[PDB]
């Protein structure tokens, strides 16, 4: 049982690839048209075109779910309108096996999504930001009961204008200190110069002390949680959790990233169920229109629930994985109706 | 009788498409605004007013596109159900059916002119005023849970925040002056179980209180002063935008042919991308007219280029 | 009135599907356009109707050239067309369906338009269902309403596409009676259909098209006697 | 082997299109399911095939109930189906078309799969066009390839949907010969078609469905002699 599987997989994969290419081209064009309204003297149209071109991997990563949805719709529509699925069933091949073949096709897009997220996006995104603008300042942070302010931090491992306040467990001042310059030496410890201090004044030419800030994560502060790769996001969240309180937006980013392949597979399954169900014996244009509506609805629901997770108390896991489970159940039921 | 049939079908389908596109676009914008409010940058209670005020500006785009899509759908259905075949076989051509809809196109043109000349400037004036009112947010208005928020000389950290932006917990506030507080509730902000320090002075409190353009101008002003390129561009864009209804009618008539096997929805995507080509050309010829490069005359010409092109195409 | 078609030809995908098809028809005469499926009869019929642009040939109607005229212009000259698939205006009433085409007549006014509507409704016996929508009528009554609507334009030649498709033997007699009524009305009927047996029963003259060209012509008896059609189209045994 | 269908019924838009349709068929027997267009024959046929969910009735195949089984499960039990419209895999070779269904057989291996492919190609005389794509073949050869592909699954009963649609009188003889070959192979053929004249010529047993119920049954001569079918379906002459 490989010839039919090979045929279905080839058709669906070619449909997905063509849809992905077309959507990437359209998004690049539309993003350029959008980024033609922010031109400045130091930011010309060529600079905008380069900025949009460098953002192509990010647009591709964001388009993969709807791309897979539309690819499944078009491939199975080509198979069905030609009355191939009817004969496939009439020889004993079940619906779930066809869905399994289409999922085999979509796993390539899932792998490409992982590769882009973990290897490609953090580089081209940085290049695009560098092009648009042309390693952090004013950074506040907490270490348990300590509050730290660093006016300038250099990822090479330097700090300028350090201020630190240490409180008692009862929130009473334990100490305060300032420093002109500082240098990381070992994990969790920094030397520094001009150590003015007060305790519950004092001065010192040079002294070391322990603080948890590390050069590794300094550059991550200016980057939005969503744009972080999975490795960077997990490492930064582990660091923050072990040393401070992790913000809810980072949890939302983590749950939205972990659920991406599941979202893609569930959307593909919904597409297949629609082809076998309501969208049987329908014009290819109608199938494409319904696929676009499903994609827009999914994106809007995902964004709205992510924000509602931020606004509301319970964990973002529910708000993120509810649509996936509900759509999977709906598609499974629609497949049960045959 | 055929005129009333076409008019009813087109009005029904065009209203459905207009409602659906309005839902799509401003649901997207509503979700973006909700996310911004989720970041504390905007009052979640007023964003509905923002959507209401921006209604006319999105309708300005949706109504031509909605009418175009409705015409395409109606004529595609006529072709698919062989009604167009019998209409042709009775001596009624496609161009004749397109001409029979001219009164409806004029009605839609009048409606869009009303939106363009009065409703859109009013909506964008109210929206600009409301945005200016909302943009002065600072301090506790921008506070986020488990994060440090810096505005002006103030920096705030809060450990928790309710569904409504009230009842903070674990409040830390920095200027010289430093303040800590077990609880707070919102510039008149109450702080409960808090301590104050100066950097040497110290104090305690169980309760304390802190205390820390052209697109919207009316047509009345713009009808004259054509000498200024910005006003020239705007007023030309208001005067010559409504004829996109006529251009949409004629181009939809030109591009509507489709065989029954292909389906009703086959030629929506290419036709919509041609119409979005008109829209983009216009949104470009505007930018230039403003920077004083192209001149106002370019507005009707562009339309004519998309008009004649349709008129010839329908007559091949 | 005589409609003459000469040297039609049409090619798809660089393959000549129709090559030098020609025939003639007259008002009050039933002519069949038959042949093996996909051999040219359907494409030639659509070339005559106007749905498909002609690559070669000419069409004349009493020294009036219809070659360059579009479909609706031909219809204005008196060439009506009845499609195989349903074509009744779905959301319009049957009375409205006929009146819509009646209003297109420049030589009538309201009173005689209404009188013509009444006569057509009585003639086709669909008067009792005049007030119902087209989408909610049976197949036979819908077809009769379509034929009445086509007659409302007063065509001189009526081109029927597969009138016997999906028709049980009980209603074939009624359809034949309808076609004979059109003939009696002075309208020359050009029928194209797969059901050769019933088409040859009424057609006064028949043309057989094979390999994209006309291979036989004459009365149905002459067609049945022809050896080439028997060899390629009808087979050794047929009646 | 006997396929028995009892008391089928199906309703659309709160209208009962099919009411108490029942019949029986046997392997090596040709049964026709005829009647006025839209009177129930097509819906009943699709209910038997499995395309349309059944609202009432039962189906048995030698004391094995097929009522609740889905389409593919019925096919696994030996019920093949030949659609009216083209169903050849467009972008697959004809040899590939047959081999795809052959590979689904659990009781065969590569050598006898190839041998069966060779026998089917020789039997249907489509061997000379074995290497061409399905989308680039003529109607008759395409239909023969479809029938060979259907036989590749070794069905016990074959349900044909309008086998004579769009077929000239010259090829009706070839199609009849093909159907008789299926009969000789031991496969009971259930034919549904509008062309009653040619269907009654070969069918050994025929059921006429009118008003959603079976009104006549028996040999074609018995059907032609029946007064009710003449009154409602066949007319006074035939
Ligand atoms: C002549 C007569 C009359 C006729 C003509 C009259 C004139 C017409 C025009 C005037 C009236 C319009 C009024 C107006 O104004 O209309 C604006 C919007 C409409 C403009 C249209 C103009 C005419 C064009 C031609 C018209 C004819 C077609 C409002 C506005 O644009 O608002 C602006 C808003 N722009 C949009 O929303 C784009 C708009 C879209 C328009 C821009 C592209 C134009 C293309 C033109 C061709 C289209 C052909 C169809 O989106 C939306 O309409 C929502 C979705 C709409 C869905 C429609 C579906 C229809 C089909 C339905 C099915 C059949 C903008 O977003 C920013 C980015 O945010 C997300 O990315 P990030 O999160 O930041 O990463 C979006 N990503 C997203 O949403 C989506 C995500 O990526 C997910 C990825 C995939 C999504 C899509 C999947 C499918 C893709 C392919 C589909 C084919 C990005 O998407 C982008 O980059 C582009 C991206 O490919 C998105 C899609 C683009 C194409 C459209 C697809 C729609 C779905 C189709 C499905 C079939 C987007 O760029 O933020 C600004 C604020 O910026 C500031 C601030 O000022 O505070 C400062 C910034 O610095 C920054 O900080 C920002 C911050 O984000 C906080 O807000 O804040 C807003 O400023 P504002 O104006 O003040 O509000
Ligand atoms: C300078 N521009 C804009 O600010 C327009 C008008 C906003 C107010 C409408 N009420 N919006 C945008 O850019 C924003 C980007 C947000 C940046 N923060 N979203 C995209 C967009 C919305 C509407 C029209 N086009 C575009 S993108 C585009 C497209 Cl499709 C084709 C060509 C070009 Cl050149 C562009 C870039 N944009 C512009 O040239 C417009 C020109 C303009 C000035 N006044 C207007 C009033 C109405 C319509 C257009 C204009």
């Amino acid at each position: 049982r490989r010839i039919v599987a090979k045929h279905v997989t080839k058709t669906t994969a070619l449909a997905m690839l063509g849809t992905t290419i077309v959507l990437v081209i359209l998004q690049v064009l539309f993003t350029y048209l959008g980024e033609l309204s922010n031109l400045k003297a130091d930011y010309s149209a060529w600079q905008a075109f380069l900025y949009v071109l460098w953002g192509a991997p990010r647009y591709l990563y964001e388009i993969l779910p709807i791309s897979a949805l539309i690819g499944a719709i078009l491939g199975l529509g080509t198979l069905a309108s030609n009355s191939e699925l009817i004969v496939m069933r009439s020889v004993g091949i079940s619906l779930w096996r066809i869905v399994g073949w289409v999922i085999r096709s979509a796993l390539v897009l899932v792998l490409l999504s992982f590769a882009l997220s973990e290897w490609v996006v953090p580089y081209t995104n940085e290049r695009a930001n560098s092009v648009k603008s042309h390693e952090v300042r004013g950074y506040w942070s907490r270490e348990g009961q300590r509050f730290i302010y660093v006016d300038y931090a250099n990822s090479q491992g330097q700090l300028k204008r350090i201020q630190v306040v240490d409180f008692d467990d009862n929130y009473r001042l334990k100490s305060v200190t300032n420093a002109e310059q500082g240098q990381f030496v070992k994990d969790g410890q920094w030397l520094l110069n001009h150590s003015q201090q007060m305790a519950i004044l004092a001065n010192a030419a040079k002294q070391p002390f322990s603080l948890a800030l590390q050069p590794k994560y300094v550059h991550m502060v200016t980057i939005d949680p969503e744009d972080l790769s999975f490795s960077q996001l997990v490492s930064f969240m582990n660091y923050m959790r072990e040393y401070s309180q992790v913000p809810k937006t980072y949890q939302l980013a983590f749950w939205k990233k972990v659920a991406s392949p599941f979202a893609l597979i569930t959307l593909v399954l919904v597409a297949c169920s629609f082809i076998f169900g309501p969208l049987r014996q329908q014009s290819m244009g109608f199938r494409l229109v319904i696929a676009l509506f499903i994609g827009l609805g999914f994106y809007y629901l995902q964004d709205f629930l992510g924000y509602a997770s931020l606004v509301y108390n319970p964990s973002p896991a529910w708000f993120v994985l509810g649509p996936i489970v509900l759509m999977f159940v709906a598609g499974s039921y629609l497949l049960y109706r045959a | 009788i055929i005129r009333r049939y076409l008019v009813k079908q087109v009005v029904s389908t065009s209203l459905v498409v207009i409602a659906l596109l309005t839902l799509i676009m401003m649901g997207g914008r509503l979700i973006k605004y909700f996310g911004v409010a989720a970041q504390g940058r905007l009052d979640a209670g007023v964003l509905f007013s923002i959507i209401g005020y921006r209604m006319p500006e999105f309708l300005t785009l949706i109504l031509p596109l909605g009418f175009f899509i409705g015409l395409m759908l109606v004529f595609g259905r006529l072709y698919v159900d062989h009604e167009m075949a019998v209409l042709n076989g009775s001596g009624i051509s496609r161009i004749r059916l397109g001409q029979l809809l001219i009164p409806l196109a004029l009605v839609f043109l009048v409606i869009q002119g009303i939106l363009m000349l009065w409703m859109t400037p009013w909506g964008l004036r109210q929206f600009d005023q409301l945005s200016s009112s909302q943009a002065v947010r600072t301090g506790f208005d921008l506070v986020r849970p488990k994060e440090f928020i810096s505005s002006g000389p103030y920096t705030i950290y809060a450990g928790d925040l309710s569904e409504d932006r009230k009842n903070l917990k674990d409040i830390f506030f920095y200027q010289d002056v430093m303040i800590l507080a077990k609880e707070a509730t919102r510039n008149v902000v109450d702080l409960i179980q808090g301590r104050r320090y100066e950097i040497y002075s110290q104090a305690e409190f169980q309760r304390y209180r802190l205390r820390l353009k052209v697109e919207a101008l009316p047509s009345s002003k713009l009808w004259n002063k054509w000498n200024d390129p910005v006003i020239a561009s705007e007023m030309g864009w208001r005067v010559f935008g409504p004829f996109t209804i006529v251009i949409a009618l004629m181009m939809a008539v030109a591009l509507c042919e489709v065989s029954p096997r292909q389906g009703r929805y086959y030629r929506l995507i290419p036709a919509i991308f041609i119409f979005a080509s008109l829209i983009v050309l216009l949104i470009a010829i505007r930018t230039r007219i403003s920077r004083d490069e192209l001149g106002v005359w370019a507005y009707p010409a562009a339309l004519a280029v998309y008009g004649i092109a349709a008129a010839l195409f329908s007559r091949k | 009135q005589t409609l003459c078609i000469k040297h039609l030809a049409k090619n798809y995908s660089k393959r000549w599907v129709v090559k030098d098809v020609s025939f003639e028809m007259q008002s009050g005469q039933i002519v069949g356009l038959l042949g093996p499926n996909g051999a040219g009869k359907t494409t030639s019929f659509y070339m005559v109707v106007g749905l498909v642009r002609m690559d070669k040939g000419e069409i004349h109607l009493d020294n009036l050239d219809l070659s360059d005229l579009a479909m609706h212009e031909r219809a204005r000259k008196g060439i009506g067309y009845l499609p195989q698939e349903a074509s009744i205006f779905r959301k319009l009433t049957i009375a409205e369906n006929i009146m819509a085409i009646l209003e297109t007549r420049k030589d009538l006014n309201k009173q005689q338009r209404q009188q013509r509507l009444q006569e057509l409704l009585n003639d086709f016996k669909i008067t009792h269902i005049k007030d119902s929508l087209g989408m909610s009528v049976s197949g036979g009554e819908r077809r009769r309403a379509e034929i009445a609507r086509a007659l409302a334009a007063d065509p001189k030649f009526m081109l029927l596409d597969e009138p016997f498709a999906g028709v049980d033997p009980i209603s074939v007699g009624d359809i034949k009676d309808i076609i004979r009524n059109l003939k009696d009305r002075g309208i020359g009927v050009l029928i194209t259909d797969h059901n050769v047996r019933e088409t040859l029963a009424i057609c006064e003259h028949a043309y057989i098209v094979s390999e994209g060209a006309v291979i036989a012509e004459g009365s149905p008896q002459d067609i049945l006697e022809n050896e080439q059609v028997r060899k390629v189209y009808l087979g050794d045994d047929f009646t």
